[PDB]
DNA sequence: TCAGCGAGA
RNA sequence: AUCGAGAGG
DNA sequence: TCTCGCTGACCTCTCGAT
């Protein structure tokens, strides 16, 4: 009767709503509360705002027989991390709001809006004690994802901070000497001298001395009156260099971090709470506003934009001149329109920095301006340059209707008036904005499949014993050191003792963690590269090892034993494109290569032909482009196209024409394979070229040292072009394309399909600003890299060639090998994250997982039984998982009478 | 007959093969999309109920009949019926009203669907659909989408938008004829407006029509470009020709992205009507239209002088030229008087005229919710200073001020409609007597001798408003729990047939003889004129009125249409007032919304040179991160009115001549670069002035229309004379400290709105209580009173902490685990807590289904 | 610059530099313009219930020479207006009364004359009304019917 | 809807 | 309970 | 090698009709 088809019974198990993932993974829960969440500036890390309206609910068999023995667990509806779900020890208010700190907002993503947060009561003893030793907000000061403090000031603590570390010329109080920040703060209160007053105090610091004691130095330092005000909160045993400059978000980040790794956790804490308290102050003692006047017009754009019309007016020389075809004309007008969306960004940039000429003692001296705008802008509280230069420059480009940009630009900024016509071309950008986080964020929530290829990984032992690692090196692909060899190898065990420059002499010895200590060590070096001890190469089997980990970055020393390290990888790599796809209304819907320094061209890896004119010209499709000056050779790493010719202009070419994100990162996780690629398969020395009458050309290729060669076929239609490439190495590129993933593997090795997985993700996730550890795409990859075919069996009890566990083979080959057999020969393969989640052992989690149907029906007609020994089955089945507490237990289990 | 005129345009017009022929030789286009309205669908649904009708007539008269056949027996209309009463009810596109405000019903009743049956699905949806086309220009407001899963396939139609007869949207252009701009308006479908080049409505014109400009911005073919004067065919009627109503009523819209500008749209939908409608200092002019089309305001349908004046009631003698030769010449307008709305906030009207005041025909007599003087009124005028506060408006938080609480500017009625309904049972085990078991005294006394509560109590939490017992437990109606008010009606519904109880009797007739004295005294109003007029056919007039007033008495006692099975239904409203309060999310015009966090003192709250603090403290962060300088814009330009205001309000405190005041208003009405508006005050007479002024002491309203708003220059001249800086910052000082703030600060009026998202509303908290049925689980609402739903990601991250026993506790203790949760219940009460976890009921529920598969799945002990 | 006694208690000043040569139509225009084509009475048979009867009111046998017909219809004056509709918590509605008519030919004699026609007033089912604001009182709850947006019928050739 | 996936032709 | 229509995050 | 089904695509609240 009803329109809808009526629900069967696999309707009931099957799908989101099934049973499974409906009341199984996650279920609705008793001593539960929700509300608004407002600001509450007087807390502490450990304190929030329960209302006692619910805490007469929540606790009301404890009051039958309590709010500060008891900590209570606010949740943010998302949950895309660990840290949103934290413990708060509850202090009681009036009202029904929820008050929450400020600092750990960002944690949370939290924000004063309308936003509503879930409260949890733990009623165990053992419940409780674990939410205070694990899920407390004072342990969360570190983030999972990379070492970054995750509590940081933002917004009104960081314009306080920048406002009272930042300086004036000519302010009142300037140029007098104090006996200390005492003597600042006095003459700050009494109206005496201005808190931007570039004055004289005497400073006593500390700093570790080699056995850990506080040794003081006193000195006078010329500051400003903010910056010794300030200095009374930071703790002792860190330098007066982090407050003498104006503090920005970066600068107040590094500092707490210093202030974490010098000092430790409580410290840390109470410095956060006092620059909190701080910041909060002297921003509502600053005045700070937001005025039609704070943005100015510069009288560059009135000119860029009549320069910009009368470029493309010229590109598109009345249709007449030939070349206006669609792909050129939108890409040349694109291009102007974005150079001078640039350069009116840059002019106003700079006509507000330097908008304030202030009259110093005799002098018209010039200093950065003090206006609003630029002081929100640059401490970095809130407020991108992209908005900046819509408000006071152009809104520039748009988004289309379809994945394109418009070629028409708005040509007005916000701070005069739209035309209805540009308002209107805005709205497609507007769309676009809110349909990401509409629709796209379904694509993020990759985030499930993350998570459960990769639950079943906890850290089981102290370390292998194994020495193999992977290469460590930075990125300088766009002309600078993206991430430094400090970044790759902070917190990572060294597989291969560093030697310094030279020989004999190491620096770091193996099997060590590199700490700051260490990565200082080695940056004393001029250069460095180290073989750090990774996860895929892990001779640990059903599990990974500490030491072949790293350190817990969260926690900042060495994981420990029983970490769901899987679950936190997957949460840290899921997390950046579902915020980030959420955060694109925020924006609004909107051919060369030059050295630092000049010097003698270098190439590597080129293949060029001699023009008809002195130029030369590259003929090989990938070349790399790297400059020497006079001391070294240049560090960076440049592309250099097919048709490119060769402060030193060292290349040219035309981007136009040739003579995803998220999309890409699940492509290269889900193990996809391209077309194109073709590469040599076993190292030989000789390619017969023979001649072949078929139509593909084929191929011989026969060793040197070996009788038997290798036959392959290559089409001359799919492959134009086909090189020698002879022994290179096993993998070498015989045609031109994108490598695939599982021949890049099963030629070159593990450890380099790794290096190409993490290197391909990471580039994505650097374009757009984020930043996560290595170590979770290695998880993954090790996840990836979980089956293996056992060609050639002999003596184990594998027939033929049938994909087995890697783990199970490896302790058959072991235990062969103990009793003399010869073992099983297997070549590793490479599955897809979806694939790899539903080829494991139990059913019980590719059934939850997904196809639910065909994995039942598999178990059915098999007869399988499962074990129930990850962290998904005893979820359903109501046990202590496998991992952190109940690991113990499970190891009890395991080792059983 | 659209699809035929259709079928004949596309081919340029064996039908089928016509198709094949072009085949072998954009959908979201508007010419290929058609409006249906609500006339059509019930017109179709008629059909589907004729149709059905004459099936059963056919099988009916297959038999054959010599003059037996009749059209009564062989037509029936219980189909007919049943169709359009599921139609009226239950169709995807009959949708439950919003009735927050007069622009929420508007927008409502603008809106069009993609979806319904017949029409596209959310989630088979892509982006092309969801996405602005440029046909949507004037037709449909590219602004105001839900945020939602429904984004780009539910939209608001245009201010200017019609249907032509064949269903496609319409916008109206004015007729450009030789270079110069004609009057005669022609209004265009998409396909219609696609050949020809339409210019912009901001194109400057001289006093005889010519356009100013050489060359003239315009638009053709989808595109827009510069074009000549010969060519331009068509010019936009409007500067707000494309934005909707919802939209057009934003202030400086231009200097807003898209973004905050929908999220203003949206929220002022939200808006709850407070206890006084304050007018916006800052505005379009689209607040009249709205609030009269609205319908929510008492409109004079014929000009006439006001006769009688009452909060309940307005009488109107009509005028000698309007009144019909019959009619006697008297027009009642009942006053709606604090009504339930269909969201629960109050419904009320008020007069705004006096006794023997003048009237013309469309004047409006009455105000209804968020409605001041015939101009909408969805929120507050509030001094703002946008300055960091300690951290109280830290993350787009907001700080009121005291005074704001005090003076219950943002308080608002809410009515809420509880109903008990009593049911037959065979031996009478339910009562519904005043007289329960097990009562007590003072919960006794407060119900009537009917058993029904008396009007004006106050009702707290736990207390029976209808008397109720059954077996005989008390069946009783009594408030929920929390919900505290006053009892400001109460409706006793009985069939016809149904059984009257005398104590229920006297109840109902005393509600049945207060309507009849209502009617009686309503139709002796206009009585007494045909009397009076009969004194300088008594009889026939007599017994026309008895015959009017047995009829009404008629229709009041008529029994109603009770369901089958219940006897008496007994509805008791309950009115309460809810107070600001840290957790009451409040937001602007301009896409900006924020929680206010703390209510703080009044003298702490910075204060101007001359002693008067500001009422709203916002977070300066929050407006160059968005690209909300709307909202900035209007703060100056409420400072500028508000200043205009203070003058004449000092003007009116000491007494001061008419020609000074008409002097000074004259001047503030003529200011400005270039207005289309000149008010002449010589024009009025002294007391219109007068009246005038005291309507202005408050702050002078100004009319900003979106994309022709006031320019930054008029606004600093609005400034200039209101003795005000230009700069629109002034010198604040700390309330706490007396010391002034370092830099100067923005203060001005904006116009604040409460949106319907209180604290109260939405606070919870449930230790224990009702679990599901087929699966041990909480339930899942706050009015199941449910607990919240711990997500498989919430596993994940307890998984990630490694918190073994807290997830282990949440998944069999606090749920699935019902042996688990009765001992652990005891456990805690007794103060020594133990849990012994074990099976989820789901668990063995999904091994129950996977048996019931024919698949064999058992727990293997070892 | 304000006429109406409303305005002139207090007028608003306007900062707007375009003049208004069109003014803003009635905004919910568009149900009240359906709802009376859908109503009012039609000469010819393209719109409304007039236009849905012409469709299947000749019910008839098959090649039976007995049909079904009708002159015209009929809306009655509803029994409760809005505001009592409301408060009883009853549909608004108006009967519907349509006069319909029989014929009745000789049998197996098409050439021959109609026997009889029959013609009678009928009460056919309850219609609701919408209200002057353009919304529906179903059951004691306003409601409002949202036009719709659908592909307008013919033919269209797309990829 | 829109993809991607292997397995029949 | 389910479905439809909305809304907030 | 290429069609061809089969598979896939967080939390909370309000209302009414079945
Ligand atoms: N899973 C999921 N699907 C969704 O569709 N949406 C989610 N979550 N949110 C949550 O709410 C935050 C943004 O909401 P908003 O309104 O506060 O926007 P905003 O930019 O952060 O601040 P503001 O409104 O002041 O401009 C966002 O992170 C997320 O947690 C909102 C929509
Ligand atoms: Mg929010
Ligand atoms: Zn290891």
């Amino acid at each position: 009767s009803n329109k809808r088809p009526l629900k069967s019974l696999a309707d009931m198990i099957k799908g989101k709503q099934g049973r499974f993932r409906q009341n199984l993974l996650g279920k609705r829960v008793d001593y539960s509360g929700r509300s608004v969440i407002t600001v509450g500036p007087y807390l502490r890390l450990h304190q929030c705002g329960l209302p006692k309206k619910m805490a007469l609910e929540l606790f009301k068999p404890f009051i039958y027989g309590v709010i500060r023995e008891h900590p209570v667990l606010l949740n943010r509806a998302p949950t895309l991390h660990r840290l949103g779900i934290q413990a708060f020890e509850p202090v009681l208010i009036e009202g029904k709001a929820i008050q929450l700190h400020p600092l750990v907002c960002a944690a949370y993503n939290a924000d004063f809006d309308g936003d509503q947060m879930a409260v949890h009561v733990p009623l165990t003893l053992e419940a409780q004690l674990e939410a205070r030793a694990l899920m407390m907000s004072t342990n969360n000061i570190l983030s999972p994802a990379n070492g970054e403090p995750i509590i940081v000031p933002s917004q009104d603590v960081v314009l306080g901070l920048y406002y009272m570390t930042r300086d004036c010329v000519n302010a009142k109080g300037e140029g007098m000497v104090l006996t200390g920040p005492k003597e600042a703060e006095r003459l700050y209160r009494s109206g005496l001298a201005s808190l931007h007053a570039r004055v004289k105090v005497r400073i006593t610091e500390y700093e570790k001395d080699a056995n850990g004691e506080l040794v003081a130095k006193t000195s006078l330092k010329d500051t400003t009156v903010g910056r010794a005000i300030l200095w009374m909160i930071v703790p002792k045993g860190l330098p007066y260099s982090i407050v003498n400059q104006a503090l920005g978000k970066k600068a107040i980040s590094k500092m707490l971090n210093t202030c974490y790794r010098i000092l430790g956790l409580k410290p840390t804490v109470i410095f956060a709470d006092q620059i909190m308290y701080t910041g909060f102050a002297y921003a509502a003692r600053s005045g700070a506003s937001v005025g039609i006047d704070d943005m100015v017009i510069p009288e560059k754009k009135h000119e860029i934009i009549s320069e910009a019309e009368a470029e493309v007016a010229e590109i598109q020389e009345q249709f007449q001149s030939g070349l206006v075809t669609a792909g050129e004309r939108y890409n040349k007008v694109i291009d102007i329109w974005a150079a001078a969306n640039d350069r009116v960004s840059k002019a106003m940039m700079d006509n507000l920095q330097t908008e304030t000429v202030i009259n110093r003692d005799g002098q018209e001296e010039k200093q950065v301006s003090f206006n609003s705008i630029y002081m929100m802008a640059d401490s970095g509280a809130r407020g991108s340059a992209a908005q900046i230069r819509q408000l006071a420059g152009m809104r520039g480009l748009m988004a289309k209707p379809d994945g394109s940009i418009i070629e028409t630009p708005i040509t007005a900024n916000f701070r005069e008036g739209l035309n209805v016509l540009q308002y209107f071309i805005s709205t497609h950008g507007a769309r676009k904005g809110l349909a990401d986080t509409a629709l796209k964020t379904a694509n993020s929530g990759l985030t499930r499949r993350l998570v459960d290829v990769a639950q079943d990984l906890v850290v089981t032992e102290d370390d292998c014993g194994t020495h193999e690692g992977i290469m460590m090196t930075p990125v300088i692909e766009g002309g600078d050191v993206k991430e430094p060899l400090r970044d790759r190898v902070l917190g990572r065990v060294t597989a291969e003792d560093v030697l310094k420059p030279g020989t004999a002499d190491i620096l770091v010895p193996r099997n060590t963690l590199l700490h700051e200590q260490w990565c200082d060590l080695l940056e004393e070096n001029s250069v460095d590269a180290v073989k750090v001890r990774s996860v895929v190469s892990c001779d640990t089997d059903f599990g990974v090892c500490a030491h072949c980990y790293g350190r817990d970055l969260a926690r900042g020393h060495i994981i420990n034993k029983g970490e769901a390290i899987g679950v936190i990888a997957a949460q840290s790599i899921g997390e950046p494109g579902t915020q980030l796809t959420m955060r694109t209304f925020h924006i609004g819907g909107a051919s060369s290569i030059q050295v630092k320094n000049k010097g003698s061209i270098k190439l590597s890896n080129v293949k060029s032909v001699v023009n008809s004119s002195g130029k030369l010209v590259i003929t090989s499709r990938n070349t790399e482009l790297k400059l020497i000056d006079e001391f070294g050779r240049t560090k960076e790493s440049y592309k250099v196209p097919y048709g490119a010719v060769l402060g030193e202009t060292v290349a040219n070419w035309d981007p136009h024409t040739m003579p995803g994100g998220l999309p890409r990162v699940a492509d290269l996780f889900e193990a996809r394979r391209p077309k194109e690629p073709a590469i040599l398969a076993e190292i030989s020395g000789i390619v017969s070229f023979g001649k072949e009458t078929k139509g593909k050309r084929r191929l011989v290729i026969t060793p040197v040292d070996g009788s038997d060669p290798y036959e392959e076929m290559i089409p001359k239609w799919r492959q134009l072009n086909v090189f020698e490439g002879e022994r290179v190495e096993r993998g070498d590129v015989i045609s031109d394309g994108p490598e695939a993933p599982h021949d890049i593997l099963r030629l070159r090795g593990v450890h380099a399909v790794t290096r190409y997985i993490v290197n391909e993700v990471q580039d994505v996730y650097r374009l757009q600003g984020v930043k996560i550890n290595d170590k979770h795409i290695e998880v993954i990859v090790r996840q990836m890299l979980r089956k293996a075919t056992i060609v050639n069996a002999g003596s184990s009890d594998f027939l033929e060639g049938e994909q087995v566990e890697y783990s199970r083979v490896k302790i058959a080959n072991r235990e062969l090998e103990a009793n003399g057999k010869v073992g099983a020969t297997y070549s590793r393969d490479l599955l897809g994250i979806t694939k790899a989640s539903l080829a494991t052992e139990s059913f019980i989690s590719a059934a939850s997982f997904q196809e639910t149907t065909r994995v039942l029906t598999e178990a059915a007609v098999a007869g399988k039984r499962d074990e129930l020994r990850g962290l998904k089955e005893n979820v359903i089945v109501g046990r202590l998982i496998p991992a952190g507490t109940g690991y113990a237990y499970h190891q009890d289990r395991m080792r059983r009478r | 007959a659209v699809g035929r005129m259709k079928f004949n345009r596309s081919l340029l017009r064996d039908d089928i093969i016509d198709v094949m022929k072009k085949l072998i030789d954009d959908i979201d286009h508007l010419g290929n999309r058609r409006i249906r309205s609500v006339g059509e669908m019930a017109e179709n649904q008629f059909r589907v109920g004729l149709v059905r009708v004459e099936r059963a007539v056919k099988e009916r008269l297959s038999l054959g009949d010599l003059d037996t056949l009749m059209p009564q027996d062989m037509i029936n209309a219980k189909p007919i019926s049943a169709a359009v009463k599921e139609f009226f009810g239950s169709s995807q596109l009959s949708q439950f009203m919003d009735q927050n405000n007069p622009l929420s019903e508007i927008t409502h009743k603008r809106r069009i669907s993609a979806l319904g049956p017949g029409g596209l699905t959310r989630e088979r949806a892509g982006f092309e659909v969801r996405d602005v086309h440029p046909t949507h220009y004037g037709r449909v407001c590219p602004i105001e989408t839900p945020e939602g899963p429904n984004i780009g396939l539910i939209n608001s139609l245009s201010v200017y938008a019609q249907t032509n007869e064949y269903g496609f949207l319409e916008t109206p252009y004015r007729k450009v004829t030789d270079g110069v701009v004609t009057d005669e308006i022609h209004y265009l479908s998409a396909i219609e407006e696609g050949n020809y080049v339409i210019a912009q409505a901001n194109s400057n014109l001289d006093e005889e029509g010519h356009f100013v400009e050489d060359l003239v911005t315009c638009r053709s073919k989808g595109e827009s470009s510069l074009f000549s004067r010969d060519q331009v065919d068509y010019m936009d009627v409007s500067t707000q020709q494309v934005v909707s109503v919802g939209a057009s009523l934003i202030p400086f819209l231009e200097h807003d992205d898209a973004n905050r500008a929908l999220m203003g749209a949206n929220m002022q939908r939200q808006a709850v009507p407070t206890l006084r409608a304050d007018k916006p200092l800052v505005g379009t002019g689209m607040e009249r239209a709205v609030a009269v089309d609205s319908g929510v305001t008492a409109v004079a349908k014929r000009g006439g002088v006001v006769q009688y004046v009452d909060a309940s009631r307005i009488v109107i003698k009509v005028n000698e030229d309007e009144m019909y030769p019959g009619e006697a010449g008297i027009d009642i307008y009942n006053l709606t008087k604090y009504t339930r709305s269909n969201q629960n906030t109050c419904i009320n009207q008020m007069p705004c005229v006096s006794l023997g005041e003048p009237v013309e025909r469309g004047d409006v007599l009455a105000d209804g919710p968020s409605t001041d003087l015939g101009e909408l009124a969805l929120g507050q005028n509030m001094r703002v200073a946008f300055m960091p506060w300690n951290g109280y408006n830290f993350e787009d938080s907001i700080l009121v001020s005291e005074r704001v609480v005090q003076e219950d500017r943002f308080t608002t009625i809410h009515i809420q409609e509880l109903a008990c309904v009593s049911r037959d049972t065979k031996l009478g085990p339910e009562e519904i007597t005043a007289d329960i078991p097990n009562v007590g005294e003072a919960a006794l006394s407060k119900l009537d001798e009917s058993g029904i509560v008396y009007i004006g109590a106050e009702v707290t939490g736990g207390d029976i408003l209808v008397g109720k017992v059954t077996p005989v437990k008390d069946s009783s109606l009594r408030v929920p729990n929390g919900v505290s008010g006053t009892v400001i009606d109460v409706q006793v519904f009985t069939r016809d047939g149904v059984e009257k109880d005398k104590r229920a009797l006297e109840i109902e007739e005393m509600q049945l003889k207060q309507a009849k004295k209502d009617l009686s005294e309503e139709l002796q109003i206009l009585e007494a004129g045909l009397f009076s007029r009969i004194r300088a056919q008594y009889d026939e007039l007599k017994h026309e009125f008895e015959k009017k007033l047995e009829a009404k008495r008629r229709k009041i006692t008529q029994g109603d249409d009770l369901a089958p099975g219940v006897l008496k239904i007994v509805k008791v409203y309950l009115a309460v007032k809810r107070r600001i309060q840290p957790g009451d999310k409040m937001a602007g015009r301009h896409g900006n919304k924020g929680v206010i966090s703390k209510i703080n003192p009044i003298e702490d709250m910075p204060y101007d040179e001359n002693g008067t603090p500001v009422d709203i403290v916002l977070n300066p962060l929050g407006v160059p991160s968005r690209m909300n300088i709307g909202q900035i814009l209007e703060t100056h330009l409420g400072m500028a009115a508000k200043g205009i205001g203070d003058k004449i309000n000092a003007m009116l405190k000491q007494q001061q001549e008419v020609a000074k005041l008409r002097e000074f208003i004259q001047r503030a009405y003529d200011l400005g670069a270039d207005v289309r508006q000149k008010v002449d005050l010589s024009t009025f007479s002294d007391e219109e002035v007068m009246r005038l002024a005291e309507n202005l002491r408050k702050g002078m309203p100004i009319a900003t229309p979106v994309f022709d708003g006031a320019k930054e220059a008029e606004i600093k001249e609005l400034l200039k004379l209101g003795d005000l800086p230009t700069s629109g910052q002034i010198r604040l000082y700390d309330g706490r400290t007396g010391e002034q703030f370092e830099r100067p600060v923005t203060v001005g009026y904006m116009y604040m709105l409460k949106l319907n998202h209180l604290v109260d509303d939405k606070m919870h908290a449930r230790s224990t209580g009702s679990y599901s049925l087929v699966t041990q689980q909480p339930l899942g609402g706050k009015a199941q009173f449910g607990g919240q739903r711990f997500g498989e990601m919430e596993v994940w991250a307890l998984e990630a902490y490694g918190a073994a026993y807290t997830l282990q506790e949440m998944l069999t203790v606090k749920s699935d685990d019902v042996n688990g949760r009765t001992k652990m219940y005891k456990n805690i009460v007794d103060g020594n807590h133990q849990m012994e976890p074990g099976m989820p009921e789901s668990f063995n529920v999904l091994l129950k289904e996977i048996r019931s598969l024919g698949i064999n799945i058992e727990l293997e002990d070892e | 610059m304000v006429y109406s006694y409303t305005e002139k208690k207090r007028i608003r000043k306007d900062f707007g530099k375009r003049p208004q040569v069109l003014d803003v139509p009635y905004l919910l225009s568009i149900q009240l313009d359906s709802f009376q084509k859908f109503i009012e009475q039609d000469p010819e048979g393209q719109y409304g219930l007039e236009a849905a009867f012409r469709s299947v009111f000749p019910i008839q046998s098959y090649s039976g020479n007995s049909e079904l017909q009708y002159v015209s219809y009929r809306l009655g004056e509803p029994v409760f207006d809005v505001q009592e509709c409301q408060i009883r918590g009853v549909t608004y509605s108006a009967p519907l009364r349509v006069k319909l008519r029989l014929v009745i030919y000789e049998r197996e004699a098409p050439e021959g004359t109609v026997k009889d026609i029959k013609e009678q007033e009928v009460y056919m089912g309850e219609i609701p009304l919408m209200t002057d604001n353009g919304t529906f009182v179903i059951n004691g709850t306003e409601r409002v019917i949202v036009s719709q947006l659908h592909r307008s019928p013919g033919v269209f050739f797309d990829s």
